[PDB]
C-alpha cells in the first residue's frame, strides 16, 4: 500500500506551501458562497 | 501491525460504489428527461450503468468470499445483521403503502360516492385469481424451505430440484399477475382505488421478480458447487427475502383484495 | 456436474498484486473500462441536458 | 494538547494577507451580483 | 331558523361529512315524495342546511354531476 | 451414510474462514475471535497478552460493573499496571499468524 | 493512487474526511441563501421579487442545512472517523457500501441544485406538501427533481445506518458490552436506529407524490378521492424523527466534550444517559401529529399529541442535569470547545424550552406557522446542532489532521458567533408572538424594526463563518504538531497519535473477560 | 392589528384568545423559573477552584431530577388541556359564513336564507387612502353581528391556505376538499386583520384577512345593500 | 376452516419434500383447476363518465399520452368513452 | 404510533432488568396516573325495561335468585328497575 501517513498526508488537497493552499481554500469555500447568487440572479434573469 | 489479527475483511478499493452512485444519478434525472422532455436514451444508460456495477458488485463479493477465504464467521455474522436490518427497512416502505390504503378506504371522500370501493370501481374476486396467486406463492414458501434443509444435508440433487421448482411458482406468480393487470378492469388513473392498488401490487410485484432473479443466481451459483453445507449465506439471504415478499403478498391479499373490495 | 471451484480459488489466491475486480483476467478489464465509459459519458450527457433545460 | 512549534510560522503580516484574501473571496462576488439586482429585474 | 344547529352526529372539526350527509339526504327525500306525490309533500329541512353549510362550488359541480348522470353518490 | 454432493467447510473452505477453521480445532485462537479470561494479575501471576509486534493497546475492565474501559500501550519488557488498578500486563509474542 | 484513495475508497478516515469536506462546501451554501433570506427581511418592501423566487431560496436553506451539511458533517463525518476508533474496529462493517454513501451525495445535490435552475424552481418549503407542491401548482420538472435529490439523499442515508448497527453491533471487543461503549456511539447507534425506520416512509410518502404529478393516479388529490391531508402523515412521521436524528450525535459529542474538560474520567449517570437517549428514541416514533394542529384533527386526538409531546421533556431532563452534574467537582479547562459545550447546554435549553410552548395544541392555534417556531427550531439548530458541531470539530481537529488550531482566534470566533445568532433569532420570539407569519417575503410595516435587528444580526454569523475559513487556513499554514493528548486512558480515539494511521487496530486490543 | 416594537400577543378580543394570554404567562412565568435556574447551576459548577474528579453517585438525585418535571408538565397540561377542550367545545351558532381560499384572495359567502357572495383582495400599496394600513388592507372587509357566536366553514378552491385572525385567537388551515369548523366570538366592535397563514404561492404574504364587526342591524342593512 | 394434518410438517429435508409434494403442490393444483374453472369473462362495464376516474391531470410520457401502461381495450374506457 | 427505542431489548439479563425499570413499569405508572386522572364516575344509565337485558329464564342459586354475583346497586338495575 502506497498510501503516505502524518500530517498533511490523511486529506486530498496539497499543504505544501501555505500560498497555493490559501487559493485552493479561496476557489473552494468561495465557489460554494457564490453559487446561490448567481442561481437568484438567474431566476431573476428570465421570461 | 501489517498481518492483520482480526477476523474482520479490509475490502479492496472498488470503483463499483462510485459507478453506482453514478448510475443513480443517470436514472433519477433519466427519469426526468422521459417523465418531461420525452425522452429515455439517459434512463437507458441509467438502467445499464446500473445492472453492470451490480453484475461487478456482487461478482467481486463473491469472488471474496467463495474463492478469496474472506468470510470467517465474525464476517458472516455481520452479513446477517446487515440482510435483516435491510429487510426491516423494506418492511417499513410498504408501511406508507398499506397507509395510505387504509386511511383512503376507512374514511372514503364524498367525491368516491362516499362508500368503498368507490362507485366505478369493479373489484377483482379475491376468489379467483388472487387465491390462486396466494397458494403460488404459498407452495414456493414450503418448497423454498425442502430446499434448504436439503443444502444442509449434502443432498445436491434435491437442493437444486426443491430450488427449480421455487423458482417456477415465482415466475407462475409473475405471468398470472402480469395478465390480471391486463384483463383488470380499473387502471392506476382511476382515483384512489386504482392508485393505491396499483403500485402497492406493483412494487410487491417489483419485489417478485427482485427475488425471483436472487434465487435464479443462487440456481447457478449451486451448479457450480459454491455452496457448502454451512456456508451459503447467499441462499440465507435469498430465502429470507423470499419469505418477506410472501408475507407482504399476504397482507396485500387481506387488505386489498378481500376487506379493501 | 463441474466443481471446479478450487481452480477458481487458486487463480483469485495468486498474489499478483491486481486488486479483486481485475484479478479475474482481461474481460475484467474491458467490463471495467466499458462501464466507467458509459457512466462518464453519461454525466457528461446529464450536465448538458439540465443545463439545455435551464433555459426558457 | 501540547504541540511542537510551527514548521512554518505564519506571521503577523502573513495573517492579514489570508484574512483579507478569504474575506475578498466571499464578499466581492456576492457583492457584484446584488450591486447589479435592479439592472436584472429591469432585465 | 337562523342557520343549521349542532349535529352530534357531526360533532368534530371536520364537517365535511355533513354538508354531504344533508345534500343527499335532501335530494333523496325528494326523488321519494316524487315517486309517490305524498299529497304533494316537500322536505326542505334538508336544504335549507346543506344550503348553509356547503360551500356553493360543492353544490354546483354535485348539481351539474346529478344532471349528467355522473354523480357518485346513491339517491 | 448416503448423502448428494454438497462440499464440506473441511473439505471447500479456503482463505482466512479456514486458518480460523482449522486453528479453532486445535483450540488456539491466532485470530483474536475469543475473550481473553483473565489471571490473577498478581506481580508473579500477570495477565500475558500476545502480540504479533513489540507494543499492544490494553482496555481494562477494571471492575464488572464498569461503564468505562481503562486504555494503555502494553510494550515489551517488564510487566505493567493498569493506571487505574494496578492489575498486570506482561507482552508476549503473538502465534499461529501468518 | 489519487483516484484509487479519494474515489475507491474503503477507508473509514478517509471517507469521514471527505464527508466533512462536503458538508463544509454545503454549509458555505446554506449559509448564503440564510443571507439572502434576511436581506430581503431586513427592510420592508420586496428586493429579490414574488414569494416564489423568494421562498424557493428558503426551502433551498432547508435543504441544505438538514441533509446537505448537518447530516453528513455529524453522521458520515465525526461518525466514520471515531466511531471505529472508539471502540477499536479495523474499519466499518461494510467498506465498500460505506463509499457508496458517500458517492450518493453529490449527485443528490446537483438534482437539488438543478431544481432550481429549471423552471422557476421549487417555493414550496421544505415540507413539499400538495396541492402546492402538485403538476398544476408547480407544474415542471423542478419539484420532481426536488423529490428525485431527495430519495438519492435517503438511499445513502438508510445505506450508512445499516453500516453503523451493524459495526457497533458486531465489531466490539469480544470482552466489551454496549454497556461500556462511549456514550457518542450509542448516539450514533441510536441515531442509525431513527434513520433506518423514518427515511423509508418518507421515500413512501414522496413517490406517492411524484406517482401523483407523472403517472395519473391521485393519493392526495380530492378529485380522484385523494387527501392532502395523508401526506402531511407520512412526512411528518418522518419529520419528527428528523429533527431527533439531528440532535442524537450532537447529544454525544457534548457528553464527550464536557466530560474532557471538567478533567472527569467518565460523564455523570452513563445508564441514564443511556436511557435518557433511548427514550428520545422512541417517544419521538409516537408525536409526529404535533405539526398538524390547525388542520382539523379530533380535539381528543389533538390532546393525546400534546401530552405524549410533553414527556419527552423528561429524558432530555435527565440529560441536560447530567451533563450540569458532569462539569461539577471537575477541573475546569476554559477551552474553545467547552465554550462551544457550555453554550450548547443554556442555548438548547431555552430552544426546547420553547418548544414545550409549542406542544400545547390550544395556544399552539395562535403560535403555528408564525416566526415563533422560527425561533424556536433555529434554537435548537443553529445554537443547539451547530454548537455542537463546532465543539467537536475544534476539539477533534487534531486527531484528525495532526495540526493545532489557534486558540485564541478560536475563542474570538466562538465570541461572534455567539452574539450573531442571539441576535438574528432573539428578537424573532417577538415577530411570533405580535403575529408575523412564515414564509412571506414581506410584512406589514409594525414588523420592521425586529426584522431589521434580526438581519443585521444575520450579518455577523456570516463574518463568524469568513473568519473559521481563516482559522483553518492558518492551522494548515503554520503546522503546529501535536506531541501531548490528556486523559487518553479513557480517551481511545487518541490512542494512535495524530493523525491516526491509514490502518489502525491492525492488531485488535486486549480486553479481559471478568 | 400589531404595533410597532411589539413584544406578547395582540389584545384579546374574544374570551378564548383572552384566556389563551392568561395560560401563556402561566406557562411563560415557568420557562423563566427552568431556563434561569439551569443559568444558575451553570455558573455555579463554573464558579469554583474546589475539585472532585473522583467517581460520583447517580439516581438518588435522578430521582429528583425525574420527578419534579413530571409534576411541572401536569401543572402546564390541565390548563392546557381545558382550553383545548373550551374551544372545541358545545356552542350553539346563530350564523354561519364560509370563505374559501383561493390562489391570492378569499371569497367569503355568506348563504343561511340570500345567498350574499363576494370576494376580498388587498389593496395595492399605491392605491392606499392615507392611513390605510400597507399590507392589511382588504376592499371587502368580512362584516359580521359583534357579540354573537359565529360559526366559519373554512376551505379553498386550490392549494392549501390558512385562514388566521390571531386578535379572536383563531387559525384554520384551508383544505380542497375539505370543510374545517371554528366558532368565532368577538365582544368588541372594531376591525380585526389578520393574514394568510399557509404558504400558498407568488403572492402567499398578499391575500389578508379583515373583520369589520358591528352590531346585528347594521350587519343586516350591510348585507342586503351586499345583495 | 382450519387444519390438523395428522404427523409432521417440521425438521428433516424428507418431509419437506413430503408437504411440497403431498400438500403444497396438489392446491396449488386445485386452485388452478378452481380459477379456470371459472375462467369465463366480464362483460365490459357500462360506460359512465364519472369525474374522479379517468384520471388525467397530465399526459402519460408513452403513445398518445392518453393511453395506461397495461391498456386493455375491451375492459377499460378511455376518458371520453370506450375504445370502439 | 410505532416504536424504535435505540438499542438493546434482546438477550442479556441486565438489559431484562433495564427494559424492567426502564420502560416496562414506566408504562404502568402513566398509564395508572392516566386511568386515575380521569377515575371520576358515570351516571347510572336511565332505566329503560329493554327485554333483551335483565334476562332470567332461570333464578341465579344464590341470594334471592334475581342478582347477578357482582351485583353493583348502584349502576346495576334489576329487571323490574333500579335498585333504590
Ligand atoms: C434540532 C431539532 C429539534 C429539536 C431538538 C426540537 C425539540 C422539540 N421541539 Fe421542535 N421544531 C424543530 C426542531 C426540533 N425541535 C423544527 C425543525 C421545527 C419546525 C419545522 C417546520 O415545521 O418547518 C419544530 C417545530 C416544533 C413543533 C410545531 C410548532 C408549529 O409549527 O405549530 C413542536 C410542537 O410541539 C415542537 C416542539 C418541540 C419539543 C417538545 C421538543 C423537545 O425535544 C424539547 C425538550 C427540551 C427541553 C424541555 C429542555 C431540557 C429539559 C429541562 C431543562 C428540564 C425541565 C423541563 C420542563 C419541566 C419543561 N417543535
Ligand atoms: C440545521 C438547520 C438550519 C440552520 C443551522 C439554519 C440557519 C440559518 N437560518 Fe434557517 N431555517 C431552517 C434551517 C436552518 N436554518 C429551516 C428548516 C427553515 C424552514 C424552511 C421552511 O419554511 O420550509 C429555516 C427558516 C429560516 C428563516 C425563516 C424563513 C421564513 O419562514 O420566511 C430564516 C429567516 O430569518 C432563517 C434564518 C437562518 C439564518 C440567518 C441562519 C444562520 O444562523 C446561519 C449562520 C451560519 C451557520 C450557523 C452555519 C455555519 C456552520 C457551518 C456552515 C459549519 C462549518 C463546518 C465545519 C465546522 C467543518 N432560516
Ligand atoms: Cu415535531
Ligand atoms: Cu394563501
Ligand atoms: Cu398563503
Ligand atoms: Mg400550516
Ligand atoms: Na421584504
Ligand atoms: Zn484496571
Amino acid at each position: 500500500s502506497h498510501y503516505e501517513e502524518g500530517p498533511g498526508k490523511n486529506i486530498p488537497f496539497s499543504v505544501e506551501n501555505k500560498w497555493r493552499l490559501l487559493a485552493m481554500m479561496t476557489l473552494f469555500f468561495g465557489s460554494g458562497f457564490a453559487a446561490p447568487f448567481f442561481i437568484v440572479r438567474h431566476q431573476l434573469l428570465k421570461k | 501491525m501489517t498481518h492483520q489479527t482480526h477476523a474482520y475483511h479490509m475490502v479492496n478499493p472498488s470503483p463499483w460504489p462510485l459507478t453506482g452512485a453514478l448510475s443513480a444519478l443517470l436514472m433519477t434525472s433519466g427519469l426526468t428527461m422521459w417523465f418531461h422532455f420525452n425522452s429515455m436514451t439517459l434512463l437507458m444508460i441509467g438502467l445499464t450503468t446500473n445492472m453492470l456495477t451490480m453484475y461487478q458488485w456482487w461478482r467481486d463479493v463473491i469472488r471474496e468470499s467463495t474463492f478469496q477465504g474472506h468470510h470467517t464467521p465474525a464476517v458472516q455474522k455481520g452479513l446477517r445483521y446487515g440482510m435483516i436490518l435491510f429487510i426491516i427497512s423494506e418492511v417499513l416502505f410498504f408501511t406508507g403503502f398499506f397507509w395510505a390504503f387504509y386511511h383512503s378506504s376507512l374514511a372514503p371522500t364524498p367525491e368516491l360516492g362516499g362508500c368503498w370501493p368507490p362507485t366505478g370501481i369493479h373489484p377483482l374476486n379475491p376468489l379467483e385469481v388472487p387465491l390462486l396467486n396466494t397458494s403460488v406463492l404459498l407452495a414456493s414458501g414450503v418448497s423454498i424451505t425442502w430446499a434448504h434443509h436439503s443444502l444442509m444435508e449434502g443432498d445436491r440433487k434435491h437442493m437444486l430440484q426443491a430450488l427449480f421448482i421455487t423458482i417456477t411458482l415465482g415466475v407462475y406468480f409473475t405471468l398470472l399477475q402480469a395478465s390480471e393487470y391486463y384483463e383488470a378492469p380499473f387502471t392506476i388513473s382511476d382515483g384512489v382505488y386504482g392508485s393505491t392498488f396499483f403500485v402497492a401490487t406493483g412494487f410487491h410485484g417489483l419485489h417478485v421478480i427482485i427475488g425471483s432473479t436472487f434465487l435464479i443466481v443462487c440456481f447457478f451459483r449451486q451448479l457450480k458447487f459454491h455452496f457448502t453445507s454451512n456456508h451459503h449465506f447467499g441462499f440465507e439471504a435469498g430465502a429470507w427475502y423470499w419469505h418477506f415478499v410472501d408475507v407482504v403478498w399476504l397482507f396485500l391479499y387481506v387488505s386489498i383484495y378481500w376487506w379493501g373490495s | 456436474f463441474e466443481n471446479r471451484v478450487a481452480e477458481k480459488q487458486k487463480l483469485f489466491q495468486e498474489d499478483n498484486g491486481l486488486p479483486v475486480h481485475l484479478k479475474g483476467g482481461a474481460t475484467d478489464n474491458i467490463l471495467y473500462r466499458v462501464t466507467m465509459t458509459l457512466c462518464l459519458g453519461g454525466t457528461l450527457y446529464s450536465l448538458y441536458c439540465l443545463g439545455w433545460a435551464s433555459f426558457p | 494538547i501540547t504541540a511542537k512549534p510551527a514548521k512554518t510560522p505564519t506571521s503577523p503580516k502573513e495573517q492579514a494577507i489570508g484574512l483579507s484574501v478569504t474575506f475578498l473571496s466571499f464578499l466581492l462576488p456576492a457583492g457584484w451580483v446584488l450591486y447589479h439586482l435592479d439592472n436584472y429585474k429591469k432585465s | 331558523y337562523q342557520t343549521a344547529p349542532f349535529d352530534s352526529r357531526f360533532p368534530n372539526q371536520n364537517q365535511t361529512r355533513n354538508c354531504w350527509q344533508n345534500y343527499l339526504d335532501f335530494h333523496r327525500c325528494e326523488k321519494a315524495m316524487t315517486a309517490k306525490g305524498g299529497d304533494v309533500s316537500v322536505c326542505e329541512w334538508y336544504r335549507r342546511v346543506y344550503k348553509s353549510l356547503c360551500p356553493i362550488s360543492w353544490v354546483s359541480t354535485w348539481d351539474d354531476r346529478r344532471a349528467e348522470g355522473t354523480f357518485p353518490g346513491k339517491i | 451414510a448416503s448423502g448428494g454432493g454438497v462440499p464440506t467447510d473441511e473439505e471447500q473452505a479456503t482463505g482466512l474462514e479456514r486458518e480460523v477453521m482449522l486453528a479453532a480445532r486445535k483450540g488456539q485462537d491466532p485470530y483474536n475471535i475469543l475473550a481473553p479470561k483473565a489471571t490473577s494479575g498478581t506481580k508473579e501471576d500477570p495477565n500475558l497478552v500476545p502480540s504479533i509486534t513489540n507494543k499492544r493497546i490494553v482496555g481494562c475492565i477494571c471492575e464488572e460493573d464498569n461503564s468505562t474501559v481503562i486504555w494503555f500501550w502494553l510494550h515489551k519488557g517488564e510487566a505493567q499496571r493498569c493506571p487505574s488498578c494496578g492489575t498486570h500486563y506482561k507482552l508476549v509474542p503473538h502465534q499461529l499468524a501468518h | 493512487m489519487f483516484i484509487n484513495r479519494w474515489l475507491f475508497s474503503t477507508n473509514h478516515k478517509d471517507i469521514g474526511t471527505l464527508y466533512l469536506l462536503f458538508g463544509a462546501w454545503a454549509g458555505m451554501v446554506g449559509t448564503a441563501l440564510s443571507l439572502l433570506i434576511r436581506a430581503e427581511l431586513g427592510q420592508p418592501g420586496t428586493l429579490l421579487g414574488d414569494d416564489q423566487i423568494y421562498n424557493v431560496v428558503v426551502t433551498a436553506h432547508a435543504f441544505v442545512m438538514i441533509f446537505f451539511m448537518v447530516m453528513p458533517i455529524m453522521i458520515g463525518g465525526f461518525g466514520n472517523w471515531l466511531v471505529p476508533l472508539m471502540i477499536g474496529a479495523p474499519d466499518m462493517a461494510f467498506p465498500r457500501m460505506n463509499n457508496m454513501s458517500f458517492w450518493l451525495l453529490p449527485p443528490s445535490f446537483l438534482l437539488l441544485l438543478a431544481s432550481s435552475m429549471v423552471e422557476a424552481g421549487a417555493g414550496t418549503g421544505w415540507t413539499v406538501y400538495p396541492p402546492l407542491a402538485g403538476n398544476l401548482a408547480h407544474a415542471g420538472a423542478s419539484v420532481d427533481l426536488t423529490i428525485f435529490s431527495l430519495h438519492l439523499a435517503g438511499v445513502s442515508s438508510i445505506l450508512g445506518a445499516i453500516n453503523f448497527i451493524t459495526t457497533i453491533i458486531n465489531m466490539k471487543p469480544p470482552a466489551m458490552s454496549q454497556y461500556q461503549t462511549p456514550l457518542f456511539v450509542w448516539s450514533v447507534m441510536i441515531t442509525a436506529v431513527l434513520l433506518l425506520l423514518s427515511l423509508p416512509v418518507l421515500a413512501a410518502g414522496i413517490t406517492m407524490l411524484l406517482t401523483d404529478r407523472n403517472l395519473n393516479t391521485t393519493f392526495f388529490d380530492p378529485a380522484g378521492g385523494g387527501d392532502p391531508i395523508l401526506y402531511q402523515h407520512l412526512f411528518w412521521f418522518f419529520g419528527h424523527p428528523e429533527v431527533y436524528i439531528l440532535i442524537l450525535p450532537g447529544f454525544g459529542m457534548i457528553s464527550h466534550i464536557v466530560t474532557y474538560y471538567s478533567g472527569k474520567k467518565e460523564p455523570f449517570g452513563y445508564m441514564g444517559m443511556v436511557w435518557a437517549m433511548m427514550s428520545i428514541g422512541f417517544l419521538g416514533f409516537i408525536v409526529w401529529a404535533h405539526h398538524m394542529f390547525t388542520v382539523g384533527m379530533d380535539v381528543d386526538t389533538r390532546a393525546y399529541f400534546t401530552s405524549a409531546t410533553m414527556i419527552i421533556a423528561i429524558p432530555t431532563g435527565v440529560k441536560v442535569f447530567s451533563w450540569l452534574a458532569t462539569l461539577h467537582g471537575g477541573n475546569i479547562k476554559w477551552s474553545p470547545a467547552m465554550m462551544w459545550a457550555l453554550g450548547f447546554i443554556f442555548l438548547f435549553t431555552v430552544g426546547g424550552l420553547t418548544g414545550i410552548v409549542l406542544a400545547n395544541s390550544s395556544l399552539d392555534i395562535v403560535l403555528h406557522d408564525t416566526y415563533y417556531v422560527v425561533a424556536h427550531f433555529h434554537y435548537v439548530l443553529s445554537m443547539g446542532a451547530v454548537f455542537a458541531i463546532m465543539g467537536g470539530f475544534v476539539h477533534w481537529f487534531p486527531l484528525f489532521s495532526g495540526y493545532t488550531l489557534n486558540d485564541t482566534w478560536a475563542k474570538i470566533h466562538f465570541a461572534i458567533m455567539f452574539v450573531g445568532v442571539n441576535m438574528t433569532f432573539f428578537p424573532q420570539h417577538f415577530l411570533g408572538l405580535s403575529g408575523m407569519p412564515r414564509r412571506y417575503s414581506d410584512y406589514p410595516d409594525a414588523y420592521t424594526m425586529w426584522n431589521t435587528i434580526s438581519s443585521m444580526g444575520s450579518f455577523i454569523s456570516l463574518t463568524a463563518v469568513m473568519l473559521m475559513v481563516f482559522i483553518i487556513w492558518e492551522a494548515f499554514a503554520s503546522k503546529r504538531e501535536v506531541l501531548t493528548v490528556d486523559l487518553t486512558t479513557t480517551n481511545l480515539e487518541w490512542l494512535n497519535g495524530c493523525p491516526p494511521p491509514y490502518h489502525t487496530f491492525e492488531e485488535p486490543t486486549y480486553v479481559n473477560l471478568k | 392589528m400589531a404595533y410597532p416594537m411589539q413584544l406578547g400577543f395582540q389584545d384579546a378580543t374574544s374570551p378564548i384568545m383572552e384566556e389563551l394570554l392568561h395560560f401563556h404567562d402561566h406557562t411563560l412565568m415557568i420557562v423563566f423559573l427552568i431556563s434561569s435556574l439551569v443559568l444558575y447551576i451553570i455558573s455555579l459548577m463554573l464558579t469554583t477552584k474546589l475539585t472532585h474528579t473522583s467517581t460520583m453517585d447517580a439516581q438518588e438525585v435522578e430521582t429528583i431530577w425525574t420527578i419534579l418535571p413530571a409534576i411541572i408538565l401536569i401543572l402546564i397540561a390541565l390548563p392546557s388541556l381545558r382550553i383545548l377542550y373550551m374551544m372545541d367545545e358545545i356552542n350553539n351558532p346563530s350564523l354561519t359564513v364560509k370563505t374559501m381560499g383561493h390562489q391570492w384572495y378569499w371569497s367569503y359567502e355568506y348563504t343561511d336564507y340570500e345567498d350574499l357572495s363576494f370576494d376580498s383582495y388587498m389593496i395595492p400599496t399605491s392605491e392606499l387612502k392615507p392611513g390605510e394600513l400597507r399590507l392589511l388592507e382588504v376592499d371587502n372587509r368580512v362584516v359580521l353581528p359583534m357579540e354573537m357566536t359565529i360559526r366559519m366553514l373554512v376551505s379553498s378552491e386550490d392549494v392549501l391556505h390558512s385562514w388566521a385572525v390571531p386578535s379572536l385567537g383563531l387559525k384554520t388551515d384551508a383544505i380542497p376538499g375539505r370543510l374545517n369548523q371554528t366558532t368565532l366570538m368577538s365582544s368588541r366592535p372594531g376591525l380585526y386583520y389578520g393574514q394568510c397563514s399557509e404558504i400558498c404561492g407568488s403572492n402567499h404574504s398578499f391575500m389578508p384577512i379583515v373583520l369589520e364587526l358591528v352590531p346585528l342591524k347594521y350587519f343586516e342593512k350591510w348585507s342586503a345593500s351586499m345583495l | 376452516a382450519s387444519a390438523a394434518k395428522g404427523d409432521h410438517g417440521g425438521t428433516g429435508a424428507r418431509t419437506w419434500r413430503f408437504l411440497t409434494f403431498g400438500l403444497a403442490l396438489p392446491s396449488v393444483a386445485l386452485c388452478t383447476l378452481n380459477s379456470w374453472l371459472h375462467s369465463g369473462h366480464r362483460e365490459r362495464p357500462a360506460f359512465i363518465p364519472y369525474h374522479h376516474l379517468r384520471i388525467r391531470t397530465k399526459p402519460f410520457s408513452w403513445g398518445d399520452g392518453n393511453h395506461t401502461f397495461f391498456h386493455n381495450p375491451r375492459v377499460n374506457p378511455l376518458p371520453t368513452g370506450y375504445e370502439k
